[PDB]
Formats: structure tokens, sequence, C-alpha cells
């Protein structure tokens, strides 16, 4: 009670006054003074009070505390000095209840009693005074130990306020108390507790800290350092750390007082050892924490080197190892200068006085530990000064020279350095005992170095025995983070290498390590994401993928790994190349809705994921190291590194991960026939490799580019490549081929290394790809034989391997399957060669041997077994099974065309979701053949989706740029049509059922007056080009209409047109070389009149009869009605398949029917009464001759990659009409799309010409062009462009973007300084008019399909394109280009330009070797 | 007749995206106990 207490106080003090007047001794009152504390204690429990009331018991307990003193003092105690000793025991009573008291109050203090606190606080600080002042004279542990007592409470009471912010106070209270533990003698205060006179110093310190005295606090950190005089450093590295974080404060607010005060300067006399180890302790703790601490360590390593006496032995160590750290500082800043010596050279003479140096068998570890540090620093600031040597190498030259100098003496001497580390700290770490290092934290943190170094150098199973010895040291530490992460290491090098088990069990205990974390710290998140993320790797291995899926969305759901943090980065790409696992797997592994959940993360394709991948790390590169490891640019940029040791591990990691990510990017991109892009990545790997000097990368990259120059047929290069390959690998044994003819079980360089025997396997691979295109049968088969016989091998050596490793005593239930890939594109080969080889049973029995190797891996080895689907079809092939499936001929799975169907319906649902460029059209247009007008929407719907495969892939990647860069910036559009292109967009069920209905939503997104015809070829034998052409004509509110026609029976075939076409370009190049002019005319004429040839036969022998499927549908019902009845006349005649479609179509251009046309009409469609069947085609041509008249429509061809080009719109029926080219269906689509969205202004309005660009003989090679068009072309209003001069880029983006008209005339198609991704970069708003030779042309390397700057324009969103087919002269193209521009823009508004394209085509001389020339891409345009 | 031949119009003579800007590591909050 307030009054209650106040009487209370009003007694303690009454009773106080009564004792200031009594001057004989209150012995008794003391007595009474202890009842009276005994009621105190009693209500102690409670602890409940006021504050007068609290500062009332203080001046009374004062009082109790002054009569003690004065007792002790007194004779009566002064002799009983035990009864001295029990005063001051009730003395430390009464501070015992002070400091509860203190406590309670404290804790009940609101924000404002701070005030009273305050008050509270100056009593405490003269309690704690008062103890002092007793613990005066104390003598026995005892005593001091009672001392201690006495500042254990002011530690208690000192607590409480730090809390209260009375930081001043609190600091006040222990400075009295620290003052005496800093001055006090050493020794004084033995028994001690340490952590006792830490707490007492940490409140003051931090105090001193936070303030912001840290100046202040720095020197009672000097006293902390004077207070533990005796006790080992180890207490004495708490001072150590707080100290440095002292010290960072200052730096952090650019303090240099306190940076200039250092241990030498501060202590200035303490013993030499001791204070050297502050020193040392002082040191860890900079490296310990971030920023630059360059200058400060090198500091500290300066006075440690003039501490250390050379002469003296110990002092020869002490100086080794301080030479080491020197050279940690120097390798990575710019002190040479000052202290005169190179990294280099610091650690080779630390090195020497570590091998002079003999250990005195109690030291021996940490002699280990110093060997193995320094030639792990030896290695690391030789390998900065290769790359800094290699990064000015590349800038002065700013290839294929330094890639085959790699390999040298060097390499082996450097690396021997990192075994002989590994093998150092290994003898340290495998024994029982507990190393007795100094530091096993940088044990810890240099293992992880070295496990870095060798992921890099490609040396994993070295790596995976580092990160063992790493977790050794983890438990032994008692640091489960770092035991979680090394596990987690190791679970993911186990899955890259390809055991599944070991990465489970080592997941198992990274789990087990993760539980004991704290569940709030970041580290736990990344680490249970790592986790989860290795569990869903797990699942993918092991045919979980539902479960696993479910983690993956999971884990990228999870916010936190969105964090702004190097180690959420690279998470992030290790997500990423989950992602692309997932995308790769085909569609019946996932549920429909899950496979749409996984796609809406952001990521379609696996080559989008990886690429995305690729791109997280070099950002993180940039971000880490900088960008002149990347690019040679001169002085790119100078970040510095920033080596706070996670940084030192991070740099490696990342190295090594990006260039793990080019080689699954290279390999995925060259498996689907996108090799332009596979070989841009590996000669950034190559780059990368050859300015970090690894011979292993650089081999395997270099397997990597030959393989993809056999791919673009380029045999030469192929081989150079190979060579280099050969020196490499012919290097690293010593440092047909002698690599092969090994043991089955060999310990060499190469047959130690999986890394090493996969690039020996692909070589030989590549190797034999060579021999067979060179015709030379007999030696690639049997190097084939060598990967077929060797890839086992090498698994059983991995196995072998991995087992010694990890000491297990189970096997591992599966060997690695990491050379599945190699074996089954060998094995593809094999029957591939088979084929050709019917003969030979042996190829036949390596076809079902090559199934069954892959069928008993699924899903991984899909495309492979779809290729061996493939061929095991074509084998039972061998006037075709297909020509019962046709309506139209020339005039146990049930039978062996269903089980075909079968076998191609399996391997196409195993490669449509991610389909190769070259098998999906082989498999599209054999099932398409067998199918035929059984299924007639499946037919059209194969042999459209097997043109432009490659064009396809890149515009879903071009599609995720536009879409990332406008979520940066910032779709509608642009998600449309990745729908459109997207191969995940079927919904769930049997083929073709899914597959259908889309083609039948595609089929009714048909623009009105629109025919699209796609012309493919079938081939029978991959490699080769077939007789067979498909024909599909579709067109809206029609069904579609399909047909085959068989050229290879007949004489003037399709091949023998192609061989002809060929023949003429070649001997057009030849002869463009002549001198004389009589010879030179001749000879164009002689080529002009056999190009007209060939085109009359692409009309009569090619197409014959069904060339009308090609021609506008007559509006007029008279065709309708005469094909339904001639469906029903002919039924009855033998025509299997009556089709009404067919009929209207063929029966529109009745007029131009000629009789040999009805001839081949009747007497292939109705094969048994073929004359009745001529007779009524006869009559209905009669009958409709006249009736029908021509329409208004146009016309759209999608040619493969053979039929590009031949000159189709100059066939003399398509001479008359409107006929644009693009490389799909998908493509009109696209534009129908984008006109709906307006977003092509060229297409809705027309093209103005007030706005157009002209390039005019950029080089100065061509006068009569530049005589001829520069006055017509200036004179014209509002037209802008350059002439006589080359145009400077940015130039030419505004001509493509912010122009209607685009006209070039000049050399090739302008990618001299319009390159295909600067015109793909930007949105083409103009009508290309591109005057070159084979501006319009697709290049068809090898079975690839063509590539050219026009898909570029077209994906651009060209509206139309105007290129050469073939290599033009300049006269004449300049005629026709005269021609063409006079009659479109004279002709008024609302010109096409497509009538005037066809008009022009009669200008030159030479009508068909040049007129023909010209082509267009894309949609018909007309002026506004 | 025969007129002085036509020279011809042949010339005769993938990007990776360039690295993005990653945010640097987020300053972690640096726990004082009671007696
Ligand atoms: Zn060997």
């Amino acid at each position: 009670g307030p009054q209650a207490v106040a009487k209370l106080l009003i007694k303690a003090s009454a009773v106080l006054s009564k004792s200031m007047e009594a001057p004989s001794p209150p012995l008794r009152a003391l007595y009474e003074s202890c009842q009276f504390f005994l009621s105190g204690l009693e209500r102690g429990t409670k602890r409940r009070y006021r504050l007068d009331a609290i500062l009332s018991l203080f001046a009374f307990l004062g009082g109790y505390c002054s009569l003690l003193q004065q007792l002790r003092d007194d004779g009566v105690y002064g002799g009983s000095s035990k009864q001295q000793q029990s005063f001051l025991q009730m003395y430390f009573q009464g501070l015992h209840l002070y400091t509860v008291v203190v406590y309670d109050f404290a804790q009940g203090c609101q924000i404002v009693d701070l005030a009273d606190l305050t008050q509270l606080v100056d009593s405490c600080k003269s309690t704690v005074v008062w103890m002092l002042e007793a613990l005066e004279g104390l003598s026995g542990q005892e005593l001091t130990d009672h001392m201690g007592m006495t500042a254990s409470y002011t530690s208690n009471l000192a607590y409480s306020f730090y809390s209260h912010k009375l930081y001043a106070e609190a600091c006040a209270i222990s400075e009295p108390l620290c003052q005496h533990l800093g001055l006090v003698k050493p020794g004084t205060y033995p028994e001690v507790p340490p952590e006792k006179l830490h707490r007492c110093f940490r409140l003051q310190v931090e105090s001193l800290k936070k303030l912001g005295k840290q100046a202040q606090g720095c020197k009672m950190v000097i006293l902390w350092l004077a207070a533990l005089q005796p006790c080992s450093p180890e207490h004495m590295a708490e001072p150590v750390t707080f100290w440095v974080r002292v010290k960072m404060d200052a730096a952090r607010a650019g303090d240099k007082e306190l940076q200039l005060k250092t241990l030498r300067d501060s202590l200035s006399g303490w013993d030499p050892e001791t204070l050297a180890l502050l020193l040392r302790e002082e040191l860890q703790a900079y490296k310990a924490v971030r920023a630059d601490t360059g200058q400060e360590r090198f500091n500290i390593i300066c006075d440690l080197l003039e501490l250390s006496p050379e002469e003296t032995p110990a002092g020869a160590w002490a100086r080794a190892t301080h030479l080491v750290e020197l050279a940690q500082v120097l390798c990575y800043h710019d002190f040479t200068q000052q202290t005169n010596c190179s990294a280099l050279d610091a650690i080779r003479e630390a090195l020497q006085l570590l091998d002079s140096v003999r250990p005195e068998a109690q030291a021996r570890d940490q002699l280990l530990d110093d060997k193995a540090q320094a030639l792990l620093w030896l290695y690391i600031c030789t390998l900065e000064a290769k790359m800094q040597e290699g990064i000015e190498r590349d800038r002065r030259a700013q290839f294929l020279y330094s890639n085959i100098a790699f390999n040298l003496a060097a390499d082996a001497a450097q690396s021997k350095c990192l075994d002989q580390a590994l093998a150092l700290w290994k003898e340290l770490l495998t024994k029982g005992q507990a190393p007795a290092v100094r530091c096993l934290q940088q044990t810890a943190a240099s293992l992880q170095i070295l496990a870095a170094l060798y992921q890099l150098v490609a040396k994993p199973m070295q790596a995976l025995e580092v990160l063992l010895l790493l977790r050794i040291v983890s438990e032994r530490l008692k640091d489960h983070s770092k035991a979680a992460g090394s596990s987690c290491h190791i679970t993911q090098l186990l899955l890259t290498l390809g055991c599944p088990s070991y990465a489970q069990l080592h997941l198992e205990e990274a789990a087990s390590s993760l539980k004991h974390l704290d569940q709030t710290t970041d580290t736990y998140l990344l680490l249970s994401l790592t986790c989860d993320l290795l569990r869903s790797q797990l699942y993918w291995t092991h045919q979980k993928v539902t479960k696993g899926v479910s983690l993956l969305l999971s884990v990228l759901r999870d916010p936190a790994l969105q964090k702004s943090s190097k180690a959420w980065y690279l998470l992030r790409v290790q997500v990423l190349q989950l992602v692309a696992a997932y995308l790769s797997l085909p569609s019946n592994n996932l549920s429909h809705s899950l496979w749409e959940q996984l796609c809406a993360q952001g990521w379609q394709t696996p080559e989008i994921a990886l690429i995305d991948s690729h791109k997280l790390l070099r950002s993180i590169i940039l971000l880490l190291m900088g960008s002149d490891i990347l690019s040679t640019q001169k002085a790119a940029v100078e970040t510095s590194f920033l080596d706070y040791g996670e940084n030192l591990v991070q740099k490696w990691q990342v190295l090594s991960e990006v260039l793990s990510c080019s080689e699954k990017l290279v390999c995925h991109l060259g498996r689907l026939g996108s090799v332009s892009e596979a070989k841009a990545f590996c000669l950034e790997a190559l780059k990368l490799t050859t300015k970090l000097q690894i011979p292993r990368q650089c081999a395997l990259f270099l397997v990597l580019k030959g393989e993809l120059e056999l791919a673009r047929n380029d045999i030469d290069l192929c081989q150079s490549d190979l060579q280099q390959v050969l020196f490499l690998l012919e290097s690293c044994t010593e440092f047909i081929p002698n690599f092969l003819s090994h043991s089955p079980t060999c310990d060499c360089s190469l047959c130690a290394s999986p890394v090493l025997t996969a690039v020996c396997l692909r070589w030989v691979l590549v190797t034999a790809g060579v021999r067979l295109a060179m015709g030379h049968q007999a030696q690639g088969l049997d190097l084939l034989q060598v990967v077929l016989k060797g890839c086992p091998e090498a698994a059983e050596r991995l196995t072998q391997a991995l087992q010694a490793s990890l000491n297990h005593k189970t096997p591992p239930s599966l060997v690695p399957s990491l050379l599945d890939e190699i074996l089954a594109q060998a094995y593809t080969l094999l029957a591939l060669e088979g084929l050709n080889q019917p003969s030979n049973e042996s190829l036949q029995k390596v076809l079902q041997s090559g199934l069954k190797f892959v069928a008993a891996r699924i899903p991984h080895l899909e495309p492979w077994r779809a290729s061996l689907l493939l061929i095991w079809a074509l084998t039972k092939l061998g006037t075709q099974l297909f020509a019962s499936s046709w309506g139209w001929q020339p005039p146990t799975g049930l039978s062996t065309l269903d089980s075909i169907c079968d076998s191609l319906s399996v391997a196409f649902r195993g490669i449509s979701h991610c389909p190769p460029s070259g098998l999906y059209a082989h498999l599209c247009r054999f099932l398409a053949l067998c199918l035929g007008h059984r299924d007639p929407y499946a037919t059209a719907f194969l042999v459209t989706e097997s043109v432009s495969i490659t064009c396809r892939h890149q515009l879903l990647t071009h599609l995720h740029r536009q879409l990332s860069k406008a979520q940066k910036h910032r779709d509608v559009p642009l998600a449309r049509i990745q729908r459109l292109f997207s191969f995940r967009a079927l919904e769930s069920g049997h083929f073709p059922q899914p597959e259908k209905e889309s083609f039948q939503e595609r089929l009714a997104l048909i623009p009105s007056g629109v025919t699209v015809c796609v012309l493919a070829l079938a081939t029978l034998q991959p490699g080769t080009v077939g007789n067979t052409l498909l024909l599909t004509r579709l067109e809206k509110d029609s069904p579609p209409v399909s047909v085959q026609i068989p050229t290879g029976q007949n004489k003037l075939h399709l091949r023998s047109v192609l061989n002809e076409f060929d023949a003429i370009q070649k001997a057009q190049k030849e002869n463009s070389s002549c001198t004389d002019k009589r010879e030179w005319w001749t000879g164009r004429l002689a080529l002009d009149h056999r190009m007209e040839v060939l085109i009359a036969s692409l009309e009569k022998s090619v197409l014959g009869c069904w060339k009308g499927l090609l021609l506008p549908s007559s509006e007029e019902p008279g065709p309708a009605q005469e094909a339904s009845r001639l469906q029903e006349l002919l039924q009855d005649c033998g025509w299997k398949y009556p089709d009404r479609t067919l009929l209207k179509i063929m029966l529109s251009g009745a007029g131009a029917l000629t009789p040999q046309d009805i001839q081949a009409l009747a007497y292939g469609l109705c094969p048994t009464q073929p004359e009745r069947a001529q007779e009524l085609l006869n009559e209905a041509v009669g009958r409709l001759q006249g009736l029908t008249v021509p329409s208004n429509s146009h016309l759209v061809l999608v040619l493969d990659k053979d039929l590009q080009k031949l000159p189709w719109e100059s066939m003399p029926s398509l001479q008359a009409l409107p006929v644009t080219r693009l490389p799909s269906f998908r493509f009109l689509l696209s534009y129908s799309i984008i006109k709906e969205y307006g977003a092509s202004p060229v297409l809705s309005q027309g093209v103005d010409p007030r706005s157009t660009f002209y390039v005019l003989n950029p080089h100065n090679n061509l006068s009569s062009t530049e005589e001829q068009f520069r006055a017509n072309f200036s004179s014209e209003a509002g037209w802008r462009g350059v002439v006589g001069e080359v145009p400077r880029p940015e130039q030419v983006q505004e001509a493509l973007t912010k122009h209607d008209l685009y006209i070039y005339a000049g050399h090739g198609a302008g990618a001299r300084f319009l390159d295909g991704q600067a015109v793909l970069r930007l949105s083409c708003r103009a009508v290309a008019l591109l005057f070159g030779s084979s501006s319009a042309a697709l290049a068809v390397h090898g079975n690839l399909e063509g590539a050219g700057i026009v898909l570029k324009y077209i994906m651009a969103g060209c509206p139309l394109f105007l290129g050469n087919l073939w290599d033009v002269t300049d006269r004449d193209i300049d005629r026709y280009t005269e021609a063409l521009l006079q009659g479109w823009l004279g002709a008024g508004p609302g010109a096409p330009l497509l009538y005037y394209v066809n008009q022009a085509r009669q200008a030159p001389r030479l009508k068909y070797l040049i007129g023909a020339a010209p082509i267009a891409y894309g949609l018909p345009v007309s002026l506004r | 007749e025969f007129e002085n031949p036509e020279v011809p119009r042949e010339d005769q003579q993938p990007i990776i995206e360039e690295p993005s800007r990653l945010q640097e590591s987020v300053m972690e909050a640096s726990a004082m106990p009671p007696p």
C-alpha cells in the first residue's frame, strides 16, 4: 500500500535517524535490521514496490551496510574477523536482495518510467561502488570469489539498465568494476569465471559501441585485454571479435583514429608470444568479416612478420605462416608496390621455409595444415596470374591456337600441387584424433575452396573426397550449417555423376543435420529449399514425377527463393535446370493440370530454362568478379573481387556451373538441330576455357564443336577440332590413337577420370561419323563398336571408383546413367547404317539390342527410342503399303501397316513435347503416308507439323525474351502466339484425338479467302531426298485435302529436278568469272533455257494433274453440284475414298483441265472402271467449262527445306496469281492475331509511299546500279537513305522500325550491317525489298533445315519480304527493280505489290534466269 | 550484238544475352542476453 509503504519508509527513516543519534553500538538494532530484512525477503516473493519506496529501501539498506562495516571496523568484529566476514556475508545478502529488487522494478518499468529508473541507476552505481569498496582488503580465493559474486550481482543489474537504454548509466555502473578489473594485477583474480568478466565488459563495450563512443570502448577493450592477463587467449578471442566489430563501425563511418590504434600500438609492452597470438586472432576476425579489409590484414601481417625472428626455427615457421597470409592478401590486391614482393614469391618463400621446418611430434598436425594451405594458395595465385595474362592476351588480340596449347608441364605441376594439398589434409583429418590445429574453421574454408577448384578443373572425384573431409570437420566442429551444406554438395555431385542411391543417403544426412539449426535463420531456409530441390531431382530420377513436381512447385512458389543474395541466385540456377529436366519429359509422365502449372511459372521449353540459367550464372559472374573473364573489352569494368571467404568459393563454383550449363545448352541445342546457337555457346565456353587454361574442358567443348561441325557437314573444320582434341588427350595422358586398346580396368589419367573417358568416347563417335560421311565404311562401324564396348566398361569403372571413395559395402543398385546418351547415339548410328545394308544380319540384331537398351530406360532416352522405332518401321517396310490408304494412285499388331502406325505414334508422343527438327519431320511424314485418307485431319496435321520446326523453337525463345523484357519494363498477343506455337497446348488423350482438336481450332482460325498449300517430301531413308510429294490444301470452312504424288517411278523425278537446279547454280557460278563476252552470254542463254525447261518440268511432271490444288476455288455453285453427283457416281467405279471437297477444288478449274489431266485423274482415282470415270469427268468438265469464273483470293506456299530452292511461283499456272511463302501455317495464324491486336500497321492500313529508306551501293563495287538508281531514288518525295557509303546500324534499325518501305539495292541481303540478331531484336514495320543475291534463300547445310535472314525478318513481324532465290547479276536485276518500282508506285493508292512483282518478272533480258529469282515471303500488301 | 559481261551482285567479301545486373546481398541485421 502506498501509505503503508510510506509508513514503513517513515519507520525505516525514523530508525535510521534514531541510529544516527545513537552513539552507543546499535548491535541490537543490527539484529532488528536482520528481522526487517527477513520480512523484505518473504515479501521478495511478490517483488512489487514504488520508486520512492525503493529509494527509501536503498537508504535503509545503506544504513544497514554502514552498521555492518562499523561492526566489522569495531574491535568486536575487528578481532572476530569471522564475525566481520559474517557481517560481509550479511551485507552481501542485502546486496543480493537489492539486485533482485532492481531486476523486478526494471522488468515492470514502462518506457515512461525510465526517468525514475535513471534515479534507481544512480543508486545502483553507488551500491556497486560500496560493494567494490567492501571488496577492498579481501584475501583468499573465497574472498575473491565473494567479490566475483558482487560483480556478478552488479552484472545482472547492469543488463537491466542496458536493456533500458540506460547504456551510459549501465556503463557507469560497470565502469568501477571494469576499471578495477582492467587495472588489477595479473593473477589477482584467477578463480573469477571468465564468462562473468566477459558479461561485465560485454555490456560496457557494446554500450560504448552503440553509444558511438567506439574510441572510448576500444580503450576499455584494452582494459578487457588487460583484465584477462593470465587467462588463455581463447577467452581473449571474444575481445578480439568485439574489437574488430568496433573497428568495423569506424570503417563504415569512415573514422580513421580507431584504425590507427592497432594491437602492437595499443599494448606496447606485452610479451611477444601473446601479442603475436592476439594479432593472429585479430587477422582471423578480419578475414571472417565482410567488406574490403585488405590494408588492415596487410598491416597485421606486416607486424607479424616483424615479430617473427627468422634465426629461431619457431620464428621461421611463424614467418612461413605469415608469408602465406601475405600471399593471400597480395593475391587479390595491388599492394606489391609497398612490399616489393609478388604473391608468388611470398608463397614460394613460405613453402621453402615450411619444407625446412621439422615438427616437434605435437605440432605435426599444424605443420600438415600449413603445408596444405601453402600449396593450395600457390595454386590459386598462379591460376590468378594465368587468368590475368589470358585476359591481357585476348585484349591485345582484340582463336583455335591457344585452344591446342593449354597442356604444358605447368598443368601437371599446378595439379600435383593440389593433390599434395588434398593428401596432406586427408592425412590430417582421416585419423580418429581431433586435429590439434589453431583455427579448424580455416581448414574448413580452405577445404571448401579446394573442392570448388577440383570441380572447376573437371576432377569431380577429388572434389567428392574433399567434401567428405569437410563433412568430417563440420561434425568435429559441431557446426551443422556446414554439415548440411557439404551433404547437399555431395548429393548434387553424386546426382551429376549419375548415382541416385548415394545421393539419397547423403540427402537424408543433410536433412538430419538440418533438424538441428534454428528454423528462423536464412541459412535454414536456404538449406531446406536446397534439400527439397534435391528430393525433387531424386524423384525425377526414380520415376516419381508426380510427387517431385509438387516439391518443385512448392520450391518455386516459396517467396524466399527470390531474396537478394548470391546464395539464393545460385539456388535459382539449379531450380531452372530442374525445371528444364522436368520439361524434357514426355506428356504421359505428368497430368495436364500439373503440366499447365509447371509451364505457367515462366519457362516453356527446356532450352528456355537452360538459357535463363546461363544468363543468371553470367550475371553472378558479373556481380562477383566483373566482366573481364567473359568479355575481352578494353577496360570493361574493374569491380573488386572482395574476397571474404564465401566469395572465394563462389567464384570457382560459378565458373564451374557456367561451364556445366554451357555443356547442357550445347548438347540440347545440337540434339534439336539448332546448330548455330549451339556453336555460339560452344565458342563462348572455349573462350572462357582458353582464359582459364584448363585442357580438360577445352577438350570436351572441342569435341562438342566437332560434333556440331559434322552436323553442319564441314568435315575439314571437324577434323581440325578432332585433331586438337587428340593433341590435348595425348598430352594429358603423357603429362588408331593410343588411348584405345586399354584394359577394361585401368588407372591412366584418362581411365580414372569419367570426364576424359566421355571425351574420348565422344571423339571416337565423331570420328566414326566423319568416316561414314567421307564414304569410309567398315571403319566408322568399327569405331561405333569401340564405343559400344567402351561405355559399359567406363560405367563399371565409375561404379567401382565411387564405391572406393565413399566407403560403402553395398554396390549401387544401378550403374551411373551418364554414358547412356553416347551409347544410344552409337546404337542409332549403327541401326541407321544397317538400314543401308539389309544383307548384314548383325546390324539387324543391333537394332533390337538398342531398342531393349532404350526401353529399359524410360523416360530418359526418348529421342533415341523414337529414332530406333522409326528405323524399325522402315525395316519392316521393305506399289507400296501406303497405296491402300490413299484415294489416288499413279496411272502381332494386326497387319504391318497398323503396327507401323502404332510404333510411329509411340515415337511421336515420345518426342512431340520438344522434337528434334529432322526426326519430327521424318515421323510426321511417314505417319501421314501410313494414315492417308483413313484419318484426313490427322494426315493434314502431320504434314503441317513437319515444316519449319527450328523456326518454331527460335520463335518460342524469342517470345520468351519479348515477354521477359516486357516484364522488366512493366503481352496478350505474345501469350496467344506462345500458345499457338507451344508443343504442350494439347489436352490429355490418345493419338490423334488431342492433336486433332488443336488442328481443328487452328483451321477454324484461317482467314477468309486464303489457300494454304504445304509441299513436303516424304523420305524413306533419313539423310536422303525422297521422290514422294505430300500436298495438303487448307482453306476456311473446307475439310483439308491431302494427296501423294510418287515421282520416282517415272522419269524426271523431284530428285532429278533438284539435281538439275543445283547444276544450274554451279554452272552459273563457274560462268560468272569468265572474262570473254561472247562465251559469257552464250553460257547465260543456255542456263536460262535449262531453267525454263526446269520450270516446265515442275508444272508438268512433278505435279501433273494435281496442279489445281493450288488454284482458287470457284464461288459459283456448279462445282459443288457436280461433285455431289460425281461422288455417288464414282464410288461405284472404284473410288475407295470419295471426297466432295477434292472434286470441288479440281473442277473449279475445268477450263484449264487438259484431257491428259482428266485421263490421269480418272485412271488413278477409279482404276476398276477407268473409261467410265473418264466419261463422267469429261461430261462434268463440259458442263462446267466457261460457267466457272476466276475468283479473288490469295495463296500461301509452305515448302520444306528442299523445295524452297525451286521457283514454284514461276510455273505457268501460278504466273498470274498472288502467291507468297511462309515458314508455316502457324505464321499465318500469328499474322492474323497480330493484325487483330493492331501491331502490324502495314497489314492494316497500307504502305505509305512517303516513308521509304533506301541503301544504294554501300561498298562502291557497283557503278551501273548507282548511276541507274541514284537520281530516281533521290527525286522521290519523302525518301531518305544512304548512297556510296555503308550505313550505320542505328540508321538501319530506324529504317526497319519507323518506316513503311525499305528498299535495298546492293550486295546480298545487307547482313554486313543488318545481322539476323539485329533485325530479330526489333519489330519490323517495313516491307523489305532486298534486291541482292540470294537475299531470300535458305542455306541447307547437311540435313539441317534451311537457315537465312528471311526467317529473322518474318519472326520480327515483316509484312512482306521480297528477295532473290539465287545469285543474280547487276544490269538485269536493275531492270527488274526499275520495272517493279515504276509499276507499283505509279499505280496510285491501293495497288497490290505481288501483281507488279509478277509483271516486272517479264522485264529482265534472261526472263527465267533472273526474273524467276525474286520470291515473296509474308502476306499481300497494298498502298493506302 | 554481244555486250560486256555483267558483274555479280554477291557480296564476295546467335547472340548470348548480355549479363543482367543482379542485386547485391541484403545486409542482414547483426542479441545481448540477460545475465
Ligand atoms: Zn587407361
